[PDB]
């Protein structure tokens, strides 16, 4: 038991007429200025017991963010059987707030907590009694077979992990350990998935550039587990993610502008992130 | 069965929850770590990096590279070179510096802020600039005399370059709110010529300086909040 | 095999000392085989800003002209 | 023994600078070789130290008063070097740290400043408005000849399969003023003729395929405008010279020859 | 055993003809009388095992009060879409019993427990089958973006903490640590947020005087998370607060009259708190 | 895992309830206290 | 790391000394990281009424004339 | 009695759950064990067994016994005799071997792979075969000159009928996907004649070689997944 | 009669030794009478590939000619 | 508490000009080949910390 480290305490000082004054320095080198108030003005002794808990990366990334919203429909119409089945790519790029926080680092390692929240309504103009619904969330690692339908054989989940949730119970949850094939997940990939060679045209590699073409973490397949009812039910499933046990490397500036897709592509109509000021001398 | 009683809070999902949960992949073998350069442990390590201030947001320079260029000139002037409100979280020009962008994920902050300036003009030119910070609640420092009453230093141009003025942590409060409330006001930062910058013959008369902002290592932030800077289509 | 550690200081928990008796402690037991199932790890306040703020090979001190 | 004077010798070549800013070692870590404890590939590596770790001068660029910036993919710009270049094509995997030296001389009557930033994973936006990450290999990896930054984004697909980059958003949507979070040094024509930045190999991997991935890029920006008193169009060259450090390679194959134009 | 200290026992005493007379004092001095029965009357010896527990400030403020009633409406009518969510200023001033107790002190410091209670009905003249509703409670601290709608992107909650509650599960609950800026919360502010300085307005300050002008704790944003149904659901949300771990300073009398607004304002119609007595000589 | 039984009193909200609860704002650095005069510990000190 | 302390006496002839019996104890274990999550604090009956009822520069004895 | 709180995840069913549960048959007496020869403790013990690969899966031989036979002529040729993609689950000939099959239940894998070749010609037939492996990110080898630049072994045909090459773990990553991928490219395995097979009179001029594949001791797999080699019709109860 | 054992490693974990710190331990208590009711067994990680890869009566060494 | 058994590590090696060559064998014997990379090519020392836990039958 001890007090956690605090930010710097200011030591009392006095006026200085020396030949060694920190206020004048150079930033041609890559260093930042190092001056603190005690170098510029007379200061009092201040005891500093304040700390930086909220800015620890573990705390910064300590919230479960919404990642995506998926939709299923329970329906007796043959034209809607396909709607009982929804496959989503695993990604964090569907929602912008989480993405910007992650985009601060070039590389990261973390375990991931996933939580799902279900909500449902009748999309119809008329409703009536329907049995409580059960939903199945199955993870299909890349290379595993995909179901062709909501009721196909792959849903038997012999190897693929899956979770069964009864609507109304506590939102379902599970922990995913770090799964990269690299020693860290990359948030950026300045390269191509394959090298196009001499015996290829000169437009070769156009669709192989970026993190987008290199990463594949499989998909999440979600289905209704009930058979169809006379009264249609629309189900919206929110998927949440919380990185935990997280380490990061090589900081980057955050994006100032709106994203176009999963890459770093810019929107021609939205490249003007700053507000105008009437003059340089306006406070 | 051990008698138990569920209390309020049962069967709810809090995005701030810190509970254990079953592994979806029991006995999974995690890829061994390697050392990677550039490890970051705390966001304040980034807050303390000097980054460039888009000081010039006049019409025609907004969202252009020139936003970071503060003009200086050989001609005589008694006017402020620039004026800035000390609101690193809500000010139009400071909110988008790295200090600002990190800070905008927080609701409150403390500690001092360093303002670093560098002259990129000719070696041949000399002069002295006044860098000054006045605490809030008084007439804005619209002239040199008021700039002298506040905290200030003189930047004497010569062999060295960069000069750092520090806006000390002066507040009534322990922390300041990020939101630009009247009771949050940080005060005023200005720069004035102390003396005319003198340009010798056959030397350009229009000069530029760059400004940078960073946290001092007494700086900290409190509650995490969604940042208002980013949006997306629904 | 439980572990005990100090709680974060509250409104009336102590001075910032986090050394105000046993009542400011809490207990955690891990219930799973897989470490990834553990609750968030202990806060690590270690930091080293010089990696990003002063990555200089020639180790100049602050109270000195940068250029000699 | 002034801090402004620096001499760096690698392999069989040397760079001497009379006036320079103190050299920067990114993230505080000097380039190293892979330790046995972290090795991925099993085969015995090759470490052609003198032949590889040799400073290689790249074709210079001109700094004009209208320039917006320049950029390079690092291991790519060196692919045109004899040694090192061939090793990237003969070996599947490789690792390389670098010493990057940027020089731009001017008389005392000149003004302007070049920020030199080293961007790990310098991922850039494409110049197509309807597609994402749509860039050909060739346009993405120009070799010794570097690219340039522009003032405005004008997407459109012969021009489409190309990178385009605003200088103020550094080609990816990030304001340039925060470029400074990256290892950097500034060449201030007023006080500093050159910059030296040393970088370790940085990746999520200990070693990677250099024909597919560029772990660092180089970004140079005219942070302060170039200017001169009596011409209104000074033209000062910028020369970039780079040497690999602590390099090593794994695997061996019939030399790979990439698609080119 | 920390046997709780009792109030004083009464010492038995006899009458005296002493010159030391504790009954005759002065109050001009700014002090209370000090007399107890043993000083003025013959007394019996009484052992006192009684204590002051319910009066400890922790006990006084130990209950969760209703603070406010918020309401949501889930309806398919387009004119009701804006009613799916409710933005509430964080405050305790919506409820008088709690304000009155808190206002016994000028300053206070406490952690806060917040609990919510949800209730619902059909507001229509025609009910029908509707799926279990789920609600999201999001905290939006000062300066954080506000949602423009019930389904806006800000509900991603990547940093803003939020609670997802399914109707019928145990009332949701969470703790809030002391979050004041000062070292105590103030219940009063005899001042202005800013000093008007030669602002060419002698009425300046009229819009920024008092406690309101210095308090911004963000808002509580509550939404239905379900899509609209043919049968409207009306939901009442009650917010409860319990200060805990509480210390207070600088006591003041409680307000005797009805509050008019968040400040100390009086309504002229209710400035007469006392009942009449027929005569000063009536027991 | 551990067999349990919910007793009456479960899943209820008592306004005088005194149980532990999760924190919505974790690892929060609480503004340190200062001495403020006029501290009151018990309502009875005002009654007197 | 459990905290054990005494209970407030109830109806069953609990001698008011509160040191009578071993069954008038209870156990609290803190489970959460932030102390703000803890149950209410321990009772503290210490009081300082003189701060409000008889603050005074020159201490007065109640048996002395208030004014001399 | 004991105050509690139900956390997220309560009352859910996860197929990867590991929890205790009441026994349906309390005190059931479980039949005492006996030792049975051949106990398997880990799937990797099977991954390391040499498996015959249906390399010659060409039209007319696919799903016949001949798919396991690599033809060889005495006649001189500069052509490769065979080529494989070193992608254990995506190369269709490789994906059905025991190694491929174990890997078809995993998403990610590591380690070196051994390729063993058995010559089944006459005793009187001699010659030399070149076996080689080139890493990814390269032009697939098309001739012997290219084969010579990659990793290779020359197998002198002789008293010992079998030899092997190991395709070492040469990868940028720690793990490669089992799944077909453009980034985690397998690399290339080929074989060329080093010299013609010399055959005396009244001796077969057309002979076969049998290739085998197995895991090396540094081999590992990481994420259990369903294998797309097996399918079933829709299941409906009580029809 | 609680069992305490070692957890499988996660991302923000110790080195590959997996025997560094107390933070990697977890607790298991069996609650039921039959062992069949217990949670899954501990990983064995024991193997003997020779049973299937080289069950040869005669002894061969790796560099030995297989046949002589 | 101890480190779990790992998969096989790689010993650094060099070219071998001896006549005892592990790459030449027989399978007629009913045995699998035994060669690993260090038997065929020059290799480096690799510390192998990988664990066959996913593949245990209990996990499978
Ligand atoms: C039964 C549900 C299991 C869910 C499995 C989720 C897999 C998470 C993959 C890793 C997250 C993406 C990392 C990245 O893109 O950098
Ligand atoms: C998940 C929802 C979290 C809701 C948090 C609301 C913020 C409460 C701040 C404390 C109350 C203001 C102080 C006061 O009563 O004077």
């Amino acid at each position: 038991v001890s007090q956690p480290p605090s930010t710097q305490s200011t030591e009392a000082t006095s006026g200085v007429n020396s030949q060694e004054v920190p206020a004048l320095t150079a930033v041609e080198t890559g260093a930042s200025g190092q001056a603190i108030p005690s170098d510029v003005v007379e200061t009092r002794h201040v005891v500093n017991y304040k700390t930086r808990s909220e800015s620890c990366l573990e705390s910064f990334f300590g919230r479960a963010a919404c990642v995506t919203i998926l939709s299923l429909t329970n329906s007796s119409k043959s034209g809607e059987e396909k709607k009982h089945f929804n496959i989503w790519n695993i990604t964090y790029t569907d929602t912008v707030q989480l993405r910007r926080k992650l985009e601060f680092f070039t590389y990261s390692r973390f375990d991931l907590e996933m939580t799902f929240v279900f909500t449902e309504n009748y999309p119809s103009t008329a409703s009536g009694e329907v049995r409580n619904q059960v939903y199945q969330i199955m993870y299909i690692p890349p290379g595993a077979p995909r179901p062709s339908s909501w009721d196909d054989y792959t849903w038997q989940s012999s190897s693929n992990p899956s979770i069964f949730y009864m609507y109304g119970n506590a939102p379902p949850r599970m922990s995913i350990p770090y799964v990269g094939i690299a020693n860290a997940y990359s948030h950026f990939y300045d390269g191509f998935a394959r090298v196009p060679l001499e015996g290829e045209n000169t437009d070769a590699g156009d669709t192989f550039y970026g993190l987008v073409s290199i990463n594949d973490f499989g998909v999440l397949a979600v289905r209704a587990v009930n058979r169809s009812n006379p009264h249609t039910i629309h189900t919206s499933v929110r998927v949440y993610m919380k990185p935990k046990h997280i380490r990061c490397w090589c900081p980057r500036p955050p994006r100032a502008v709106l994203y176009r897709g999963e890459g770093v592509d810019m929107i021609s109509s939205a490249i003007l992130p700053l507000a105008k000021v009437d003059s340089i001398t306006t406070f | 069965g051990l008698p138990t009683m569920n209390t309020p809070g049962s069967n709810q999902f809090l995005t701030s929850d810190d509970f254990q949960s079953p592994c979806a992949l029991p006995n999974f073998d995690v890829t061994p770590p390697i050392h990677i350069p550039g490890e970051v442990k705390n966001m304040m390590e980034l807050a303390e990096i000097d980054t460039l201030i888009p000081m010039n947001a006049v019409d025609g320079k907004v969202n252009t590279m020139e936003m970071y260029q503060i003009p200086l000139n050989d001609n005589l002037s008694k006017a402020p070179i620039f004026c800035l409100s000390l609101s690193p979280a809500s000010d139009k020009r400071l909110s988008h510096t790295m200090l600002g962008e990190i800070l905008n994920y927080y609701t409150h902050w403390t500690g001092s802020i360093r303002f670093t300036f560098l002259f990129c003009g000719s070696m041949m030119a000399t002069g002295k600039l006044l860098l000054s910070y006045s605490p809030p609640g008084a007439k804005p420092p619209t002239n040199r005399k008021d700039a002298m009453l506040g905290t200030h230093i003189i930047w004497d141009l010569g062999l060295q370059s960069s000069c750092s003025m520090v806006a000390p942590w002066i507040s009534n409060t322990v922390y300041r709110r990020c939101a630009r409330d009247d009771f949050t006001e940080g005060g005023f930062i200005t720069c004035f010529y102390q003396t005319r910058i003198v340009v010798p013959a056959s030397t350009p008369t229009s000069m530029f300086m760059l400004g940078f902002v960073s946290a001092c290592p007494d700086f900290s932030v409190r509650l995490l909040r969604d940042t208002p800077h980013i949006s997306q289509s629904k | 095999g439980a572990q005990v550690s100090t709680q974060k200081t509250g409104a009336h928990e102590n001075q910032n000392v986090a050394a105000n008796g046993s009542t400011i402690n809490y207990t955690t037991i891990n219930y799973y085989k897989d470490s990834a199932s553990n609750s968030a790890t202990r806060q690590d306040l270690s930091q080293d800003p010089s990696k990003f703020t002063e990555p200089v090979k020639d180790l100049m001190l602050k109270t000195a002209p940068a250029l000699n | 023994y002034s801090d402004r004077v620096r001499q760096i010798t690698l392999g069989n070549s040397t760079i001497t600078t009379q006036e320079a800013a103190n050299a920067i070692v990114a993230y505080g870590e000097w380039p190293t070789y892979i330790n046995d404890s972290e090795a991925n590939p099993v085969d015995a590596p090759t470490e052609p130290d003198v032949s590889s770790n040799r400073f290689y001068t790249l074709e210079s660029v001109s700094w004009k008063t209208t320039s917006r910036g320049w950029w390079w993919k690092l291991p790519d710009c060196l692919k045109d070097m004899g040694m090192f270049g061939q090793n990237m094509y003969y070996h599947y995997l490789g690792r390389s740290g670098y010493t990057i030296h940027v020089q731009c001389n001017a008389s005392k009557f000149h003004q302007g400043a070049l920020g030199v930033f080293l961007i790990p994973e310098f991922v850039m936006a494409c110049n197509t408005e309807s597609k994402t990450s749509y860039v050909s290999y060739i346009n993405a990896n120009p070799g010794e000849r570097g690219g340039e930054f522009t003032n405005t984004y004008n997407p459109s697909a012969s021009e489409g399969r190309k990178f385009a980059a605003l200088d103020y958003l550094l080609g990816s949507g990030v304001l340039a003023g925060n470029a400074f979070v990256y290892p950097h040094q500034i060449i201030n024509l007023r006080t500093n003729n050159s910059a030296t930045i040393v970088v370790p190999y940085v990746n999520s991997l200990v070693i990677d395929c250099m024909a597919k991935h560029n772990n660092w890029g180089i970004v140079i920006l005219p942070l302060a405008p170039l200017a001169f008193a009596a011409t209104s169009s000074p033209q000062v060259p910028i020369t970039v010279t780079i040497a690999p450090m602590c390099t090593e390679f794994n695997g061996l194959r019939n030399i790979t020859v990439p698609v080119h134009q």
